[PDB]
RNA sequence: AUGUGGACCCGCCCCUUGGGGUGUGUCCAAAGGGCUUUGCCCGCUUCCGGAUGGGCCCGCGUCCCAUCAGCUAGUUGGUGGGGUAAUGGCCCACCAAGGCGACGACGGGUAGCCGGUCUGAGAGGAUGGCCGGCCACAGGGGCACUGAGACACGGGCCCCACUCCUACGGGAGGCAGCAGUUAGGAAUCUUCCGCAAUGGGCGCAAGCCUGACGGAGCGACGCCGCUUGGAGGAAGAAGCCCUUCGGGGUGUAAACUCCUGAACCCGGGACGAAACCCCCGACGAGGGGACUGACGGUACCGGGGUAAUAGCGCCGGCCAACUCCGUGCCAGCAGCCGCGGUAAUACGGAGGGCGCGAGCGUUACCCGGAUUCACUGGGCGUAAAGGGCGUGUAGGCGGCCUGGGGCGUCCCAUGUGA
């Protein structure tokens, strides 16, 4: 079966393309604590509908482009700029790690 | 073509083939798709030959091709004796 | 001092030119139809595309071009020549096209 | 605040026992409950009674022990020789029905939250489940 | 190859007769009778308390020195035993006893296992009609060990075969004295021979 | 620590430093003698131990110990290095194998001839 | 030229990311050779299937240094093109200004990955050598051609490095194939036999090729099996060790007496081989009949038949095995603790003893012991270890009740797990 994933949009700043942020929970191989992770995907929106916050689903697809192999499936829960902010501050805080 | 042939096993001076299907360009002890019975050419045991005779014809149906010394051990298993 | 199946390469030399020669003709002819289909002359155009079409497949039987390549050629070709003749042109013949 | 209430319960008992008291009061939950219960069903405790204290609900838990021994230190054996949290918020412990304890060779008892609830090693095996191992007791 | 030379030093040293010669180790004088004290210049001197290791050591060798085999062949059997079922230890004796050359000693075809071996090695012994010249053969139930034809006679068999008329051969054993043949019947339980050894310690030793 | 920390770092894996780096995972290493002399060991005792300074393959020049009683080593003498310090003499971390190359075995040694590169003598006649 | 049939543009049809169906228009096929010849066989061309082998893509997993913290111009997306068996920024235009990173980008160091393998109670740790699966390279690089298939070890062009031949008139080569040589190294073999068998290529088939393979050769390198004997044999010689000079030890050991008998000599002698082919039947099903063994006169079988190599380590404690002598902080031992200073069970030899045995030691390395990186399974008052003290970002963690969702988690079934 084609992979099915669920995540938040953080970028609409590409033409007819977007960036979906996927989480996953699971235990640590040795320490068993249940932990999270993240992967960004470049999702295809051939009709730039989806936008910032659109908690959506995407699906493994034939190579639309380099880096870009997921089409959007469907909206699930639009308007979630709260989750988006997490990704934002986290990337912001990166500046205060500049080895100076 | 794909084939059915003698894949050597056992030891030095102690042959013990494994009757098998694979690509004619695989190694003669290389990876195979499915084993169909054994063959000690030294008759050191009652069970010195065995086939899953159904599968044997199945691969033969689709287009397998045994050897000049693999049919002999399948002719000797009524694969060819085709009733009336 | 060596294998005399070096012919296999010398064989390639002929097969090289032979199938190369046909291949130049394919495009130089394919050239024509395109230019013409752009200058309204939809008559002489579809005389070439019809010739184009035959030139390809005729080599496709052999060992030159094969597979969906002829298709990929012919497609994008009449996918284009016709999409040029939209400039009035008038389908002077369906003599290539199932219009 | 209490990061873990379940641990706090167990720990409250363990503290109470080591001074040999009648009862041990502890904040209430429908999940702390069906966790205790077993401790009466397996007779580790006398039992409890849902009561209220200062307008707030608690669970007076009544402690079993053993015989007034003799010799110096006549203090009786405990019923509860040992009890400790396993799955924790710092590290949650889940197990398949196979991967399941043999606490003190049958003499001990694990306690787990499962798709059918607060089973034991013995039960969960027989119902064929396994789940979040809460604690071990003997 | 095997141990060769001074044997009677070993009925002693271990400090316990282990009947390793022919009739001598059975006759009034088995290297111990006269001198039941350890070999060498330091013989008639008072021993110091052994180490636990020392205790375990002596017990192992004893057993091996009894069956008289390489440390090579010996330990394989222990691990084999150590790997197997349940008791996975005491069973050991069963594996030791299944040795062809061992059996032949019990079957009284010879008197020393050393004498037994030279027979098997010279192939004067047969199994189920088969010329078997390998002293390591793990025999099993119902297998039959008999003198071959070229050797049914031989001065060395007759008297060695004869003198067996007296004693009840092992429960796991049987012998057509006239027919020159025997049957391995079963696996000798620990009961079936209280060897002068405490096999518990050999185990303890080998788990170094 | 705590478990969170364990994910953040893990536990560090010790590592193990060699004590025979002049060899490079080799059982031995051939060399050439530069100096051959005697030295005084750690106060603990006292004597005049025979050690050679050896220039080997890998440009290296290390002090190697000469064991037993007497030898046949002037300066330019091919040698073979073993491995194993002396403890008495600081700095020396390597032995010389006897009876190999220009260094020969111990004359009239009857016991531990496995070392000391001494061949078995004739006992009868 | 024929057109079953296929491809391409537009249409509707269903289906749905270029799948299927059809409408019209236009393009596409070829091959003959041999006969128990007038009939069959080996081939030819189109299409759909099947099966096998793949190409591309995706999720998750995969080393050390943060004393590498910022990286990026085809960079990221778009549009349209070029290209391929086909997706794609794979390449090219143009447009947009994006894409990545403390969940460790970028940089540096090491490494072919796995099934496995070694150790370990386990959890782990270590490792990838032979065998098997995949990737990668073929002197160093680049490139394409032919082709179903390669950018091709023993095919081709070019550049470089290197070596060789030559009347020098100029040209030639690519062992990481099999052996073998050199050099390097502590160290790794025969320039052997045969296609008899298995497998592979060609052919209708005989048959041909096969340093794949089947064997042989060299090396205690490893594992395993076996021998240098067995029974007897003294109150127990000689010699050699101690000795309180009475004796004790080596020691049933030898001798010696019987018995067997590794080797070697003679004879015989394989399995591994049954098919391809041949007869009848239709060369199919079938019975049937026939050739071939490199290893090799080898193993094994029979008879005859000879008592026939033993070494190495250790014997202060850990650690099993003790005494004379020599030596006198010397010569020397040593894995740690330490032995040697004129009485050394610790050096050296000797006798004796312990331990393995065609082996015994040593060195180097991996795991164990080490619960000494501690998930299982540890600590931080004085032993090494609480940040000098706040505030707080991300992050981790979260009280009491009832619902929905069932993400984690739990069960069953099934496929996969070679
Ligand atoms: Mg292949
Ligand atoms: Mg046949
Ligand atoms: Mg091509
Ligand atoms: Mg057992
Ligand atoms: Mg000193
Ligand atoms: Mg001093
Ligand atoms: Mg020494
Ligand atoms: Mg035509
Ligand atoms: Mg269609
Ligand atoms: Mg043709
Ligand atoms: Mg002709
Ligand atoms: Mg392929
Ligand atoms: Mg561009
Ligand atoms: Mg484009
Ligand atoms: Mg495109
Ligand atoms: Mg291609
Ligand atoms: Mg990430
Ligand atoms: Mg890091
Ligand atoms: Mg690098
Ligand atoms: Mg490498
Ligand atoms: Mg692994
Ligand atoms: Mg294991
Ligand atoms: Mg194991
Ligand atoms: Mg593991
Ligand atoms: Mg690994
Ligand atoms: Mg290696
Ligand atoms: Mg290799
Ligand atoms: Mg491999
Ligand atoms: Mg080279
Ligand atoms: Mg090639
Ligand atoms: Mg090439
Ligand atoms: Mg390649
Ligand atoms: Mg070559
Ligand atoms: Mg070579
Ligand atoms: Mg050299
Ligand atoms: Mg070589
Ligand atoms: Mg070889
Ligand atoms: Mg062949
Ligand atoms: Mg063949
Ligand atoms: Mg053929
Ligand atoms: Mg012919
Ligand atoms: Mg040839
Ligand atoms: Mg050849
Ligand atoms: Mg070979
Ligand atoms: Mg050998
Ligand atoms: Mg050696
Ligand atoms: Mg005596
Ligand atoms: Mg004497
Ligand atoms: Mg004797
Ligand atoms: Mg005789
Ligand atoms: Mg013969
Ligand atoms: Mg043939
Ligand atoms: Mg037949
Ligand atoms: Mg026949
Ligand atoms: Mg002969
Ligand atoms: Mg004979
Ligand atoms: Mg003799
Ligand atoms: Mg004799
Ligand atoms: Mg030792
Ligand atoms: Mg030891
Ligand atoms: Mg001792
Ligand atoms: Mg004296
Ligand atoms: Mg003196
Ligand atoms: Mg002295
Ligand atoms: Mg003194
Ligand atoms: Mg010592
Ligand atoms: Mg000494
Ligand atoms: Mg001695
Ligand atoms: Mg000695
Ligand atoms: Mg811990
Ligand atoms: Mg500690
Ligand atoms: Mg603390
Ligand atoms: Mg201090
Ligand atoms: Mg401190
Ligand atoms: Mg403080
Ligand atoms: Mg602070
Ligand atoms: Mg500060
Ligand atoms: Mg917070
Ligand atoms: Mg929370
Ligand atoms: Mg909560
Ligand atoms: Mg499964
Ligand atoms: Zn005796």
């Amino acid at each position: 079966p084609k992979k099915v994933l669920t995540g938040v949009v953080v970028s609409d700043k590409m033409q007819k393309t977007v960036t979906v942020l996927v989480e996953r929970q699971f235990p640590h191989p040795l320490y068993g604590k249940v932990i999270k992770r993240s992967k960004k995907y470049l999702a295809h929106d051939p009709e730039e509908k989806y936008k910032l916050g659109d908690v959506v689903e995407i699906i493994e697809s034939r190579p639309i482009s380099k880096r870009k192999r997921f089409r959007v499936l469907r909206l699930v829960e639009s308007g979630r700029m709260d989750l988006v902010e997490k990704y934002l501050i986290r990337r912001q805080n990166y500046e205060s790690l500049s080895k100076r | 073509m794909v084939k059915i042939r003698l894949a050597r096993f056992g030891s030095k001076h102690n042959p013990h083939y494994r009757i098998v299907v694979t690509d004619a360009r695989r190694k003669r002890d290389g990876k195979y798709i499915e084993k169909i019975g054994y063959y000690d050419p030294r008759k050191t045991t009652p069970d010195w030959l065995k086939v899953d005779v159904e599968r044997a014809r199945y691969w033969l149906s689709v287009g397998a091709q045994p050897t000049d010394t693999a049919r002999r051990l399948l002719r000797q298993a009524g694969v060819f004796r085709q009733e009336a | 001092r060596n294998l005399s199946a070096l012919k296999r390469h010398r064989q390639s030399l002929k097969r090289r030119l032979r199938n190369k020669a046909k291949k130049s003709a394919i495009k130089t002819l394919s050239k024509k139809a395109i230019q013409l289909a752009q200058e309204g002359k939809a008559e002489e155009a579809l005389k070439i595309m019809r010739k184009a079409e035959s030139l390809i497949d005729k080599a496709a039987k052999g060992s030159t071009l094969h597979k969906n390549a002829a298709a990929r050629r012919k497609s994008r070709l009449m996918r284009k020549v016709r999409q040029l003749l939209e400039a009035a042109g008038a389908p002077l013949i369906g003599g290539g096209l199932s219009a | 605040m209490l990061t873990d209430p379940i641990a706090d319960m167990l720990t409250r008992i363990r503290n109470a026992t080591r001074v040999y008291k009648e009862s041990t009061d502890v904040p209430a939950s429908r999940f702390k409950e069906e966790i205790l219960r077993i401790l009466a069903r397996e007779g580790f405790i006398k039992g409890y009674e849902r009561v209220d204290v200062d307008g707030k609900p608690y669970l007076r838990v009544y402690l079993k022990y053993g015989p007034r021994r003799q010799g110096p230190d006549p203090r009786p054996e405990q019923v509860i020789h040992h009890i400790r949290r396993i799955s924790k918020p710092g590290r949650r412990v889940y197990v398949g029905v196979k991967e399941i304890p043999r606490v003190r060779r049958g003499l001990g008892i694990a306690i787990l939250s499962t798709s059918k609830g607060v089973l034991t090693d013995r039960e969960a095996r027989k119902l064929g489940v396994g789940g979040e191992l809460i604690c071990e007791v003997w | 190859g095997r141990y060769i030379g001074p044997v009677c030093r070993l009925c002693r040293r271990e400090g316990v007769k282990l009947y390793l010669k022919g009739e001598r180790c059975y006759s009034p004088k088995c290297a111990m009778e006269r001198r039941p004290y350890p070999p060498g210049q330091h013989g008639q001197k008072r021993a110091r308390r052994p180490s636990d290791y020392a205790v375990r050591l002596r017990e192992k060798q004893k057993l091996r020195r009894i069956y008289g085999i390489s440390e090579r062949q010996f330990r394989n059997l222990f691990e084999e035993a150590s790997k197997k079922k349940g008791v996975t230890g005491s069973v050991f004796l069963g594996l030791l006893e299944s040795r062809l050359d061992n059996v032949v000693y019990r079957l009284g075809f010879a008197v020393s296992r050393r004498q037994a071996r030279q027979l098997v090695r010279h192939g004067h012994i047969t199994v189920n009609g088969r010329r078997v010249d390998l002293p390591s053969y793990r025999v099993r139930p119902g297998d039959e060990i008999a003198v071959a034809e070229k050797s049914r006679n031989l001065e060395l068999i007759r008297q060695n075969l004869e003198a067996m008329k007296g004693r009840k051969v092992g429960p796991w054993l049987s012998l057509d004295v006239e027919g020159m043949k025997g049957k391995f019947l079963r696996l000798p339980d620990r009961e079936d021979l209280a060897l002068p050894v405490n096999e518990q310690l050999v185990i303890e030793f080998y788990s170094r | 620590p705590t478990i969170n920390q364990l994910v953040r770092k893990g536990r560090e894996k010790v590592r193990k430093k060699s004590k025979v780096p002049a060899l490079k995972g080799a059982p031995f290493r051939r060399g050439v003698c530069t100096v051959v002399r005697t030295v005084t060991p750690k106060k603990p005792n006292s004597a005049l131990r025979k050690v050679a300074k050896v220039r080997l393959t890998s440009g290296y020049e290390v002090t190697a110990y000469i064991p037993g009683e007497g030898h046949n080593l002037q300066e330019h003498s091919v040698v073979l290095i073993r491995g194993g310090r002396v403890k008495d003499l600081p700095g020396v971390r390597y032995h010389i194998v006897r009876g190999v190359y220009d260094a020969a075995g111990v004359k009239d040694r009857k016991k531990s001839r496995s070392k000391y590169g001494t061949k078995k003598p004739k006992e009868a006649a």
